[PDB]
């Protein structure tokens, strides 16, 4: 069973505020599977820097807040990350929780990026090769 | 891999190839899928693209099988597609049955003269001289791309050190172009006596035609397979006198041009070739590259040694 | 610089007297 939509404007608030769409009932071609990144599904944060523009990284994914460990964020994920929060250039990496601990859950999952992607939820992912990160390790940046 | 049971992991799914990586990859995984295609135990599992860099998808990674699987798909993996390598990383086997010869010589330079040795199993070892042919030892000039004939020279009384062996009675028809096709006796490891051990020489990759000695003549050279001519550019005493040396014949007294003893046969293999006269062998010299002539057999090469 | 294939994975390590 399919829904289709004719077309909506874009202005509503629910999908069901979209006119004329078509539950079932139609014969779906081969071109299935629609799927969707909306901002929110990867957001980043900088707490606890002296600037806004600088401090631990924090990714909401899903509803989630979560750090991001020293190992899994490279220097092309932190030129995405300060160009999607408007920061300006990536000036420095750094280690070893230097702006402090996180708390909670850190994400053991690694940002392919090649740079250029506007948001990190474009960013290809990769499952982190075995080993427990620690708060004490938690990733820094500073932007320009 | 050279065969049947040796190369780079490639696997069918959804219609396209695609590879594994190397990380975890050990003998247990190798072993499942030198199973797999039915090839025996796993002798050596080859990581960082031993064989060269795959195609496609990486789509195996993080093997961890516990070596009872019939089917590599079947070990606990981090699922298809799941990866984070590249084909630079992309796994290998060797298996026990993957076969290889060579001819091991001692004192000679030559490639293709020595004894016949074949990896088998993890290991080299001897042939057995019992049944074998002078058809026989041309099938392994062949197939070591050495030259179409050889002869077995007699054994070096004078070795006292005894070399496993893995075969003997090796016969071969006239036809198959590799020893495996060739019926012989079963696997079985033996100490072979020196007097057992078969000792080849292939003939020479360079022979003089049409002189009226032995050591004058049209130089012909034996490469890919076929007998080929060398073009008279750059021709001079310096050629004759290598070409005289590889045939042990003494000084060069003349090189001649112009196919005075007749033309050639067959591809001209070298052109511009410029010896010092002091290399070992005319491959050594340099020239044009193999096979590239603008030479007609009128330009075949000739020499005059002592 | 700064133009590496190589993951972490590959991070080079020393050991000397
Ligand atoms: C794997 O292959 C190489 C190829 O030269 C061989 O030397 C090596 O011994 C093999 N591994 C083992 C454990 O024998
Ligand atoms: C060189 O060639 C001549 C005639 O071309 C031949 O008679 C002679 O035997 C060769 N030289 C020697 C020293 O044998
Ligand atoms: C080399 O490393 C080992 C552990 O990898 C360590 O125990 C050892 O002390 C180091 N070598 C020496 C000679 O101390």
């Amino acid at each position: 069973t399919w829904l289709f939509l004719s077309s909506c404007n874009g202005n509503e608030t629910s999908l069901w505020d979209c006119k004329n769409w078509q539950w079932g009932g139609l014969t779906c071609d081969h071109y299935e599977e629609a799927k969707i990144t909306c901002s929110a599904h990867r957001e980043p944060r900088l707490v606890g820097g002296d600037i806004p523009c600088s401090g631990r990284v924090e990714v909401k994914h899903g509803d989630t807040w979560g750090s991001i460990c020293d190992s899994d964020f490279s220097l092309e994920a932190a030129s995405v990350l300060c160009r999607e929060l408007q920061c300006g250039t990536v000036v420095s990496i750094l280690g070893g929780a230097h702006f402090g601990e996180g708390n909670g859950q850190i994400w053991a999952e690694e940002f392919q990026c090649e740079g250029h992607e506007s948001h990190l939820s474009l960013c290809p992912v990769a499952p982190r090769p075995e080993g427990t990160c620690s708060h004490s390790r938690d990733v820094g940046v500073v932007c320009s | 891999g050279g065969g049947r049971c040796a190369g780079r992991v490639e696997i069918y799914h959804e219609g396209s190839w695609g590879t594994i990586c190397d990380d975890s990859w050990d003998l247990s995984d190798a072993h499942v899928v030198c199973r797999q295609l039915g090839c025996g135990e796993a002798i050596n599992a080859t990581g960082s693209a031993h064989f060269g860099e795959g195609t496609g998808p990486i789509w195996l990674d993080e093997m961890k099988c516990n070596g009872k699987e019939s089917r590599i798909w079947q070990c606990h993996s981090h699922g298809w597609g799941q990866q984070n390598c590249r084909h630079k990383e992309d796994a290998g086997v060797i298996c026990s049955e993957f076969m290889s010869l060579r001819l091991t010589s001692e004192a000679s330079r030559e490639a293709c003269a020595g004894r016949l040795e074949v990896f088998y199993n993890g290991a080299w070892g001897t042939v057995g001289k019992s049944s074998m042919s002078e058809t026989t030892v041309g099938v392994v000039c062949r197939q070591l791309g050495c030259a179409d004939k050889g002869k077995i020279n007699p054994a070096s009384l004078d070795k006292a050190m005894s070399i496993p062996m893995w075969v003997d009675n090796v016969q071969c028809p006239k036809g198959p172009d590799t020893l495996w096709q060739c019926p012989s006796s079963p696997w079985e490891k033996r100490l072979a006596s020196p007097s057992e051990e078969t000792w080849i020489t292939c003939d020479n990759k360079i022979r003089l035609q049409e002189g009226p000695t032995s050591c004058s003549g049209r130089v012909e050279i034996w490469h890919g397979g076929s007998w080929g001519t060398v073009c008279d550019d750059s021709w001079d005493l310096d050629d004759a006198q290598v070409v005289c040396q590889q045939l042990g014949c003494g000084p060069a007294l003349k090189a001649f041009k112009e196919a005075e003893f007749g033309q050639g046969t067959g591809p001209i293999w070298l052109n511009e070739v410029k010896c010092k006269g002091n290399e070992s062998s005319l491959w050594d010299c340099p020239a044009r590259r193999w096979g590239h002539s603008e030479c007609g057999h009128k330009e075949d090469a000739a020499v005059n040694c002592t």
